[PDB]
RNA sequence: GAAGCGGCCACACCCGGCUGGCAACAUCCAGCUCCACUCCGAACCUGGAAAUUAAGCAGUCGCGGGCCACAUCAGUACUGGGCUGGGCGACUUCCCGGGAACGUGCGGUGCUUGCUU
RNA sequence: AGCUCAGUGAGGACAGAAAUCUCACGUUGAGGAUAAGGCCAAAAGCUCAAUUUACUGUGCCUUUUUGUACUAGGAUCAGUUACGAAAGUAAGGCCUAACGAUCCCUAAAUAGCCUCAGGUGCGUGAGGAUUGGGGUGACAGACAAGUUACCUCCGGGACAACUGGCUUGUGGCUGCUAAGAGAUCAAAUCAACGCAGCUUUUUGAUUCUUCGAUGUCGGCUCUUCCUAUCCUAGUGAUGUACAA
RNA sequence: UAGAGGUACUUAUUUCCAAACUUCGAACCUCCUUGUUAGGCAUUUACCUAACUGGAAAUGCUUAAAUGAAUUAGCGUUACAAGUGGGCUCUGACCGGUAAGCGGUCAUGGCGAAAUGGGAUGAACCAUACGUCUGAAUAAGGUGCCGAAAUGUACUAUCACUGAUACCAUAAAGGGAGUCCAUGUAUAUACUAGGGCCCCGAAAAUGAAUGGCGCAUAUAGUACUACCGAUCUCAG
């Protein structure tokens, strides 16, 4: 599906409607500083195979697509989620 | 009526004359008295009870069943429910109705040649 | 392996031994209601006492 | 020949419309949600200025919807402006603003809140106005319309119209026109103001009648005040009674005897 | 083949056409239900005897052309295509199912494929007639015999007081007729109403 | 292939019976509601916006809220063992007023008609109440025709 | 009687005849501004008033189609209870209760809420 | 806001069964993303124009409480915008499917709200509360390939192979009817298309009995029973001359 | 399905149909109401209304008149815990199957956990659900003898190596100058509309079972009394 870049949406801080430029959000690879990373390292050191699962049987191929509405009077970021979908694309007319 | 529409295959009934409806409360009439199923014995019985609503003795009661006047169901509800033994001539078919050659259901008049040989 | 899967043959019979009425406490239920109506229902109260 | 259109099993099948939409003068989707108020504010009327323009009559009304029917509070109709000053082009613009100024003035004059609202309005401790809506109906919402001239009337004349928006008032645009065809044509100035020249107005004139019209139905707003009203109902009848008697009704014996003198022609009779 | 038709007399579910979720279909062995002076008339030949089953159940569609063919050709010895007009009165159109089986998976998706059609009499249904003139009313008597010995139970072989195919008594006919009251299609009979 | 949805085995009851298409009159909106007041919810299958389930059809309840378009009702379901309480809300073109009450309040407003008019003579007064249809009277019956009815000799006709 | 506004939404709809226009509704006449035709003043919009009831509208007629109503259809079809009733069976007498539909016959073809001349 | 569709009927240069144009009838049979069923005509359809309410925050209700959740939907309150002359309408798609826990990670704050236990500490860094995402289709959600005739154990007639039982489709046997074969002639003898039965000597179907065991195929040897009779005893028919 | 009328279609018809067709529409069900109902008065509100000596809602006061279907019945509420989570089945309704003492559902009943009597015999069918005893009169079912009780009275059918009491322990389509009763016509007689009972159709393996003996007015129907008979009912 396509999106606009720009649209209207309610500030949540501002308290008003006002037009902010949205982009696709960032999955942020993890820190080896978090606690549960932390438990982990220490946990999978010594013998015993690895600990913890992941997950074998995963069938579905998709991903519920978050926006990042970045305002542009207020400056901060409010985080809108779409449906789930297979492609997304931006509006050009 | 319609409520014994239901239970007809259930129940014999009929239309009693007063000569019948006498002779069950003078034999075997007795009091529902706070739920103690006493015998009907002497007149002082009903006159506590039903004083109040006009029926001194039993004759007043009996009365008050084939008139079926005001206070019905006052001394429908005094009468303790009857208990007759089995008739004898005994009767021809249980599980039929009586105008079918049987006998369960209305039986109109006729109701006093089957209680004279219960009692 | 292949046992029965369902019966409704006294189920009748069980509900009959005690269909008890559940009585509702009162016919107001203010979780529920219009806010603006309850907001003036408390005003009425508040200033009646004094 | 191709298949029959409108069988009995057309016929039968076939569900009507209601009535005012098949002689077609209600849009009952404007109508459900012209009428409709908040259940939170229960038996509560809400007013609405009707504004319907026919050839010649401008109608205006205010109404008030109920279950049984709606009910007129108060009426004005632009053949009443011959006694304020307008003798011709009763359905005009300036005509239709006219019967706006009638509709106001006349329903503050019967809730006598006359003082209270003189001019358009434009906000606390001071008295709400009435709202009033307006119906148009089937009418096209475009801009400078004669239904929303009507509404102009009503704002100026007091009543709070909500809406988001002096020439063609006094007058003008009619003047103009006037001149166009007297200067160059003057054969089309016969066909198109005959009456006006039988008066005669004149070109000129449309500006100064219209303002001493407004002057006159702010003074004296409310009129013709008749009882009872089932005598005056009664004497229409009469005064508008056709000359020629409109055929009536045929009685159940005399068809019967219509019916059996056709099919003698064609023959088995009699019965029906 | 045929199961025997003992096999599916009785009728033990709902009826099950030919549409769009049954679809395998074969058709049924019936295409002619008629023969005879097709063209004919009501006043011509006013003698009817019919054939009623006294019976609930399914009749087959094997069983009703056996009927037609049995019936045409004793009819056509003895008179000779002139006079008669037969017609069958059932239309095979409830479907019959089988479970096959023919290692093996029996009563596991026991659901099963269309065999063959059905139709489903009901007590005093008339199943065949033999409309005629007089002089042949004993022959179609000896053919409606024959025909019986072909369908499933007990049928009665009768001669109807009402003429033709249509539904009036010999007594109302003459009274309608002069009335005028009734007119004559090309065949049977279409009623006048007076409307 | 037995399924729980939301609108599941509705095919008859959210039809609209028979030319009874398009929307309703604006009559019905302009209706009025007040708490406390017994209401029988029946379903228009056209307006989509704000209705009861499928089970509330055809079901008596008294309203509890009301609101700008729509009236929470108080109707009691039949659960298993015991009858709960179901606080509905479903808009205003799905629910009716119900005419229930209006044999007990016709009694109640003639009994004090007859009540008071007792005493204004008075005179003194006879007791109405409401009795199930009883056995009759002796009287009297003449006619002047008698059919005799008998069974006739069978005949076919076929 | 006519008009604006409506209520139940065919006894009001649909085809085809006949009789009416004092005012009113309408056809109709004209195109300059308001604005209108993804072309057109046909529509929509605005300004008229010459002549008409031809059409709409109103009233009315038709062994009219449909719709509505009552009576038959019928104690039929089906159906709730009961029988150590019948019947190889399939189904079905009878006893105590409830009770249709299509069709046909005759009738009818809008009744008036609030304001106005 | 304006308009009416599918289709049928007649027309119209080239124009044809189908191009574009016109009038007339047109209760909705078209179309409304898709399954099937509802729903809809000055619309919920089609077209044109302006738009971002597919928005933010907490409770509440229904599906469903003989089991409370999530999903989906619904009525509000408190905001704010859009559109319209306005009443109003909009909390996605006309209505019913289109999706998901803890833990852990991760993103949202112009860079905010609390904590780092001697400091009402100073940078970095980490941890919290509140709101989404990353995913479990076995969809209330372990992280997981075979083989055993070398096999072991627990139990199971809750469940098969095996005799019996019920059933008779299939197999076998027999009626009723005749449409004709049979030179001629339906019935000496065969017998269709149909219809109605019987049988448990075939094989199915089923799972009632037996898994703390009724020794399972055939042949050999001996007994008795049934007749739906091939021969022997006695009888009738014949396309029975004799015989066969 | 099969003709007729119009210019293969089409206007009316006709034979005959639908679990996933509906223009009509039952029975059986289902849900709500039936004692407090009409008001009047004046405080409260930041809510609603153009406005308040209005609306909406809850707080009190009070003006009138009564307990306003039947039959029955005390009703309400809480805590703790057992066993259970294989069911089977009669009579009707139903899905799959040729059908099954087959598989899967529905409604009331039954068994499981329910004796006793009756169906010779049987978990389930009929009567009836039970302290220990003594009687009376009954129910289902029976009354030649086994076996308690009429080979009862009144009235019709039946000859067959045959028939004989619900569930039930099998028999059909199709035949018969056997006998009894019988419908319509024609001339004592010919032609048949049929109905019962009886016969044929009707063949399996140890010797064999209306329960047995046996019966032939102890077989098949019908009506009315008397009588025997349960742990039911009634009396002590």
């Amino acid at each position: 599906v396509h999106h606009p870049k720009t649209k209207k949406f309610f500030c949540k801080f501002c308290k008003k409607h006002t037009m902010c430029k949205v982009s696709q959000a960032s999955r942020g690879e993890e820190r080896h500083s978090a606690l549960g990373r932390r438990r982990y390292d220490r946990k999978q050191k010594g013998f015993g195979g690895r600990v913890k699962p992941i997950l074998r049987r995963s069938k579905k191929t998709s991903k519920k697509i978050s926006l990042r509405f970045t305002c542009q009077s207020c400056k901060k970021a409010t985080m809108y989620c779409l449906g789930r979908l297979r492609k997304f694309e931006w509006t050009v007319e | 009526i319609e409520m014994l529409k239901r239970v007809t295959p259930q129940v014999a009934f009929g239309y009693p004359s007063v000569d019948m409806v006498r002779k069950l409360i003078y034999k075997l009439g007795t009091a529902n008295l706070n739920g103690q199923r006493i015998p009907i014995a002497d007149n002082q019985i009903i006159k506590v009870a039903l004083g109040h609503l006009c029926i001194e003795s039993v004759e007043d009661l009996a009365h008050e069943i084939y008139t079926v006047g005001p206070n019905f169901a006052a001394a429908n509800r005094f009468l303790a429910v009857f208990k007759l033994h089995a008739p004898k001539g005994g009767y021809k078919k249980i599980n039929r109705a009586y105008v079918e050659g049987g006998d369960y259901g209305n039986r109109e008049h006729l109701i006093d040649e089957l209680i004279e040989r219960m009692i | 392996a292949k046992r029965s899967n369902t019966s409704a043959h006294n189920r009748s019979h069980q509900h009959h031994r005690n269909i008890h009425k559940c009585v509702v406490k009162k016919l107001w239920f203010e979780k529920g209601m219009n806010a603006k109506f309850l907001r003036n229902a408390r005003y009425a109260k508040a200033g009646q006492n004094k | 020949s191709a298949k029959l259109v409108k069988n009995a099993g057309y016929f039968s099948r076939f569900q009507t419309k209601f009535r005012r939409r098949r002689e077609a003068k209600t849009d009952y989707v404007q109508r459900t949600q012209l009428i409709q108020q908040d259940k939170t504010k229960y038996g509560a009327a809400k007013y609405r200025l009707v504004a319907r323009i026919t050839n010649t009559k401008v109608i205006a009304q205010i109404v008030v919807a109920e279950l049984t029917g709606d009910k007129t509070v108060c009426q004005a109709l632009s053949t009443e402006l011959p006694k304020y000053g307008i003798k011709l082009g009763l359905s005009n613009y300036p005509a239709a603003y006219a019967t706006g100024l009638l509709v106001a003035r006349r329903f503050l004059t019967q809730m006598k809140l006359a003082d209270v609202f003189k001019t358009e309005i434009t906000d606390e401790e001071n008295r709400r106005p009435f709202k009033v809506i307006l119906d148009v109906g089937l009418a096209r919402t475009t801009t400078g319309a004669k239904v929303f001239a009507v509404m102009k009337g009503a704002v100026d004349g007091g009543l709070f119209i909500p809406h988001n928006v002096q020439y063609y008032i006094l007058g003008g645009a009619v003047a103009d026109y006037m001149r166009k065809l007297k200067k160059e044509s003057e054969e089309k100035y016969n066909k198109q103001f005959s009456r006006y020249v039988k008066a005669g107005i004149t070109a000129d004139n449309l500006e100064k009648i219209y303002k001493d019209a407004h002057a006159a139905i702010r003074k004296n707003p409310a009129a013709t005040v008749i009882a009872d009203k089932k005598k005056h109902a009664e004497e229409m009848k009469q005064k508008h009674a056709p000359k020629k008697p409109q055929t009536k009704k045929l009685s159940f014996e005399e068809k019967r005897k219509i019916l059996n003198e056709h099919l003698v022609a064609a023959g088995l009779p009699p019965r029906k | 083949g045929r199961r025997p038709a003992r096999c599916y007399r009785y009728i033990g579910n709902k009826p099950y056409p030919k549409s769009r979720f049954c679809r395998g279909v074969p058709d049924p062995r019936i295409i002619r239900y008629e023969t005879g002076t097709k063209t004919a008339h009501a006043k011509e030949l006013p003698i009817c005897c019919r054939l009623i089953l006294l019976e609930h159940e399914c009749v087959s569609s094997e069983a009703l052309e056996a009927a037609r063919v049995s019936s045409n050709r004793y009819m056509m010895k003895t008179m000779g295509k002139d006079g008669y007009h037969i017609k069958i009165n059932l239309h095979p159109f409830h479907v019959l199912r089988i479970n096959k089986m023919l290692l093996q998976t029996g009563m596991r998706h026991a659901f099963g494929k269309p065999e063959g059609l059905v139709a489903r009499a009901n007590y005093n249904s008339q199943i065949m007639t033999i409309r005629t003139t007089s002089a042949g009313l004993k022959h179609a008597l000896e053919a409606l015999r024959r025909a019986s010995f072909k369908f499933p139970g007990h049928s009665r072989v009768v001669i109807s007081n009402k003429v033709g195919f249509t539904p009036y008594t010999f007594e109302q006919f003459k009274e309608l007729q002069a009335n005028g009251q009734i007119v004559d299609c090309g065949n049977h009979v279409k009623r006048v109403y007076r409307r | 292939g037995h399924t729980e949805g939301l609108r599941h085995a509705t095919r008859y009851l959210f039809a609209r019976k028979f030319r009874k298409h398009g929307a309703p009159a604006p009559s019905i909106t302009l209706r009025t509601f007040r708490i406390g007041d017994i209401v029988d919810i029946k379903v228009n299958g056209a307006l989509h916006s704000g209705m009861p389930n499928r089970v509330y059809h055809g079901a008596t309840g008294i309203v509890w809220n009301v609101s700008p378009h729509a009236v929470g009702i108080l109707v009691k379901r039949r659960v298993n063992n015991h009858i709960a309480p179901k606080r509905i809300y479903v808009r205003t073109e799905h629910v009716f007023p119900s005419k229930s009450k209006n044999d007990f309040v016709a009694r109640c407003q003639a009994n004090l008609k007859a009540h008071e008019e007792a005493k204004k003579a008075g005179t003194k007064i006879a007791l109405p109440k409401r009795l199930p249809a009883q056995p009759r009277a002796s009287h009297v019956v003449k006619p002047e025709l008698i059919q005799t009815i008998t069974d006739a000799p069978f005949r076919e006709n076929w």
